[PDB]
RNA sequence: UGUACAACGGGGUAUUGUAAGCAGUAGAGUAGCCUUGUUGUUACGAUCUGCUGAGAUUAAGCCUUUGUUGUCUGAUUUGU
RNA sequence: GAAUGUUACCGCAAUAGUAAUUGAACUUAGUACGAGAGGAACAGUUCAUUCGGAUAAUUGGUUUUUGCGGCUGUCUGAUCAGGCAUUGCCGCGAAGCUACCAUCCGCUGGAUUAUGGCUGAACGCCUCUAAGUCAGAAUCCAUGCUAGAACGCGGUGAUUUC
RNA sequence: GCAGUCAAGCGUUCAUAGCGACAUUGCUUUUUGAUUCUUCGAUGUCGGCUCUUCCUAUCAUACCGAAGCAGAAUUCGGUAA
RNA sequence: GUGAACAGCCUCUAGUUGAUAGAAUAAUGUAGAUAAGGGAAGUCGGCAAAAUAGAUCCGUAACUUCGGGAUAAGGAUUGGC
């Protein structure tokens, strides 16, 4: 069970719900409901629209905390050394010096 | 579906069979790159931290960091990019490519591990498997072991033995630079 | 449906009663397909006969190759516009209405079907399955 | 109360929906305890 | 209760919901519970 | 005279698509005073941006409520 | 809706109405039968037509929610906010209503007809029939469903004092 | 208009599977006639649309019997509105 | 004022605010509207209804009494500042 996208406004479609337009190329376009469906159809740009996603992403609203840092790397330091050239002189001759 | 997992620490890697949509569902709605703690998945990696790196749909099509959308698409690639090797210089192709974001339609997850759980898994933590080739170009040997332009490489470079039968050799690489 | 439909076809919306003109969609020589009938359908006082994706009609090509027109053939609807429903609950519809004229047995005339494809359509008939590029 | 919509996996060996989801409507009856307060007996007559 | 046992196949599938609506029905319901609307639509200017 | 009822008020739910007000180095440009500008300055300008998915409406046959205020015996009739 | 003491609750069921219809595919089976050409059906399953009774999660239609937004013309000095244009016009639009344009549901016992039979005399034989009798149809009667006789009825509750 | 009786014929052979001459007995009242009894101090004329109900001499659908019924297809007949 | 305008629509002056009234908003109406997919299959017949429309520019067939046919047909454009 998937839940689709409307591909003009954004919103999640729940199962059954909304409707599809299959265009004349064979791009699929869902609507959540009638509005985003008219507005498709009125040749409406959903970037100049102010209540959808798209709009609301290229204006860059409410994001805030996504651009907020987090916390995730590592810290290794295993050493394998070299297949076939025995494993076991290649730390006893890497005690370095500088 | 299949999980492709390695421990980029010892170079092992073994894959995993997981056939329940709750144990899976950690997945859905994730990126590659986003990281994913482990109980969640099972109890044998628990606090396991995984790496989403990649992975490729029934089909068979691969995904491609970054293009968000859990589906497929038709991009142009070049020269330098994921799922493509060119056959001509200059040479772009047209191909299906599936999305950065992990569906039910994967065939199999690719992940790494980033953080150790509390528990060991069996092909991967407990064994470990040697770099293949060690250090060739000069300054880079001088790094492997740390040595200033004095201690001259020369005795410091790797020697791989063979055998011919009844005559053992030794073959070191060709330092350049 | 009828001949060569092998498969049942789950009730959809009835979008084209009879009179409606349907683009041609295949490369046989005609343009539009004029529906005069509807086969297996059945009998109401004052009720058209109507057809949807996948269905069998009779019709007349009013646009085409001297050679296609002035005679009545089958042909088969392969996208609809009048929305229906499927039984995973959504409801769709395409752009145009389209049909490909075939022969009794469900065979097509051409060689090939131009536009996307109605997987109802799909399933129903084998050469209408071949011919397909994009189903649905 | 009211109606919803479902969604389930059929199970119909033969149908081309086995084993695919649907998606289905259904009603909702508020159905709180019945209390029981007394019995009735009733007995046959020719007259019924 | 019924007055026949149907066998119908129809009847004596054992369903199993698989997920329900529970979308607002007051109007073109969006959402299913308000943690996953305040999950999609953010912080607004009631609120926190 | 009570998990009473009603009028408001609050919260939910929904519909629209971003209120008024103020601010701006946004604006094709335009005038006016000179101390004629190494942003000269004062304003004007459809429109745009920010505060603002805001504002407005939401039972009139939506949901809900620890708040506010009020209501809680008039009339007629009936017997084996 | 007066009157059968009053009022209330729960029921019975006389009589009357009554409803479902048709098709295809799969499978049976390239089988039976046939030299061949051809070529079925019962059981099982999946859909469908025509008809009915509902229902409104969903989708669609409707719009005075004159709800929000937009537009022309004018009128309130401007602004704000509005008025008028027989609902000014436009896009969206909740609620309700609503569509094979949407979803859901449409019961199973008996007795029979034709007809094929059993036993079996009349008529030492023979006969489904004369007596008796088995099986039997989109029929009929029930079951089921809708009314409930306002002069058909049952069970039960409480029954007035200035 | 519809249905019989007789049975010379038709049907390779064979009257009656399916038909049936010459004759001959009937039914029906969406044919058309014949009549002129009712209405001329007036009973709104054709067709269609809509809608109900009835008849059966049954086109389909249920179950049958027959065939010049191998099958498939058909034809004839019954209970059937 | 808008506009080509004595058009329509809004206003000033003046004049009215007369037309039984109250409560509801069933069926069927009268008058005003909208409707998915199809698009005259409806019907004697496109009856009704819908579509078109101003202006500027581009473009314009048969045929002709040479005057027309012609806004033929077919196109684009149009606010605000
Ligand atoms: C030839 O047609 C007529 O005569 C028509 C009419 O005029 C009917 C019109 C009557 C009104 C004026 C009342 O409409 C008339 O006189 O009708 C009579 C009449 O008029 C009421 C009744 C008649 C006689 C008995 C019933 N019948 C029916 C109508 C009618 C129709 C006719 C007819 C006669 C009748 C008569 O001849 C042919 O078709
Ligand atoms: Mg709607
Ligand atoms: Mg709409
Ligand atoms: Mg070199
Ligand atoms: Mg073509
Ligand atoms: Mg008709
Ligand atoms: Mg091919
Ligand atoms: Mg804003
Ligand atoms: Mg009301
Ligand atoms: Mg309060
Ligand atoms: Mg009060
Ligand atoms: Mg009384
Ligand atoms: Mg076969
Ligand atoms: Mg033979
Ligand atoms: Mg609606
Ligand atoms: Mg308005
Ligand atoms: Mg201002
Ligand atoms: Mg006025
Ligand atoms: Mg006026
Ligand atoms: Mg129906
Ligand atoms: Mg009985
Ligand atoms: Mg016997
Ligand atoms: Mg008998
Ligand atoms: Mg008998
Ligand atoms: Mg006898
Ligand atoms: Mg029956
Ligand atoms: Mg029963
Ligand atoms: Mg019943
Ligand atoms: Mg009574
Ligand atoms: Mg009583
Ligand atoms: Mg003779
Ligand atoms: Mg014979
Ligand atoms: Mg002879
Ligand atoms: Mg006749
Ligand atoms: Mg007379
Ligand atoms: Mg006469
Ligand atoms: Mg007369
Ligand atoms: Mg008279
Ligand atoms: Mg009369
Ligand atoms: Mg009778
Ligand atoms: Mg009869
Ligand atoms: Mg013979
Ligand atoms: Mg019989
Ligand atoms: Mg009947
Ligand atoms: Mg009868
Ligand atoms: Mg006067
Ligand atoms: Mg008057
Ligand atoms: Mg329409
Ligand atoms: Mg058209
Ligand atoms: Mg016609
Ligand atoms: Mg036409
Ligand atoms: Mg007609
Ligand atoms: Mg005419
Ligand atoms: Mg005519
Ligand atoms: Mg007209
Ligand atoms: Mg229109
Ligand atoms: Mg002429
Ligand atoms: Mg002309
Ligand atoms: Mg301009």
């Amino acid at each position: 069970m998937k839940v689709e996208i409307d591909s003009f406004s954004g919103a999640k479609i729940y199962p059954g719900r909304g409707t599809l337009f299959v265009r004349g190329d064979s791009k699929i376009f869902r609507f959540q409901n009638s509005k985003s469906a008219s507005l498709f159809k009125q040749r409406k740009n959903p970037r100049r629209i102010a209540w959808t996603v798209l709009f609301r992403k290229h204006h860059k609203k409410g994001i805030t905390e996504e651009v907020a840092k987090k916390r995730s790397r590592k810290t290794v330091k295993a050493q394998r050394p070299i297949t076939g050239a025995s494993l076991d002189l290649i730390k006893e001759r890497r005690s370095l010096k500088p | 579906m299949k999980l492709n997992i390695s421990y980029p620490v010892n170079g092992s890697q073994k894959t995993f069979e997981i056939d329940d949509e709750h144990r899976i569902r950690v997945f859905f709605d994730k990126r590659i790159g986003q990281e994913v703690d482990g109980e969640a998945v099972g109890d044998e990696f628990k606090g396991y931290v995984f790496k989403i790196s990649g992975g490729n749909d029934k089909q068979g099509f691969p995904m491609k960091q970054g293009v968000l959308l859990p589906t497929r698409i038709k991009l142009l690639l070049t020269k330098n990019v994921s799922c493509y090797r060119p056959r001509r210089d200059g040479e772009r192709k047209r191909k299906s490519v599936r999305g950065a974001i992990v569906g039910p339609d994967l065939a199999v997850l690719a992940l790494v591990i980033v953080k150790k759980g509390e528990q060991e898994l069996e092909g991967l933590t407990d064994t470990t498997v040697p770099k293949r080739l060690g250090p060739k170009r000069a300054n880079n040997i001088r790094k492997f072991f740390g040595l200033s332009k004095e201690d001259d490489v020369r005795d410091f470079v790797i020697r791989r033995e063979v055998t011919k039968g009844e005559k053992t050799y030794t073959k070191a690489p060709k330092i350049q630079r | 449906s009828g001949n060569g439909a092998q498969g049942t076809k789950f009730r959809i919306s009835l979008g084209l009663p009879v009179g409606a003109i349907m683009n041609c969609a295949d490369n046989s020589g005609a343009r539009n397909l004029y529906i005069i009938a509807v086969k297996g359908s059945g009998s109401r006082l004052n009720r058209l006969p109507a057809a949807s994706l996948g269905d069998m009609v009779m019709a007349t090509v009013k646009k085409g190759k001297p050679e296609l027109r002035k005679k009545v053939m089958p042909a088969i609807v392969v996208r609809q516009a009048k929305s229906w429903r499927r039984r995973d609950g959504v409801f769709l519809y395409f752009e145009d209405n389209a049909g490909v004229i075939a022969n009794p047995k469900g065979e097509m005339k051409g060689s090939a079907i131009t536009g996307p494809v109605g997987k109802e359509c799909a399933d129903l008939w084998p050469r209408v399955a071949s011919n397909s590029g994009v189903v649905v | 109360a009211g109606m919803t919509t479902i969604v389930r996996d059929l199970d119909r060996p033969g149908s081309k929906f086995h084993k695919r989801e649907v998606v289905e409507a259904v009603t909702v009856v508020d159905t709180p305890p019945v209390v029981v307060v007394g019995v009735v007996g009733y007995v046959e007559t020719p007259r019924g | 209760k019924s007055l026949y046992t149907n066998t119908s196949r129809k009847a004596l599938e054992e369903v199993s919901l698989k997920w329900i609506d529970t979308a607002s029905k007051f109007g073109k319901g969006r959402f299913q519970t308000p943690a996953e609307k305040h999950a999609f639509m953010g912080t607004l200017k009631k609120d926190l």
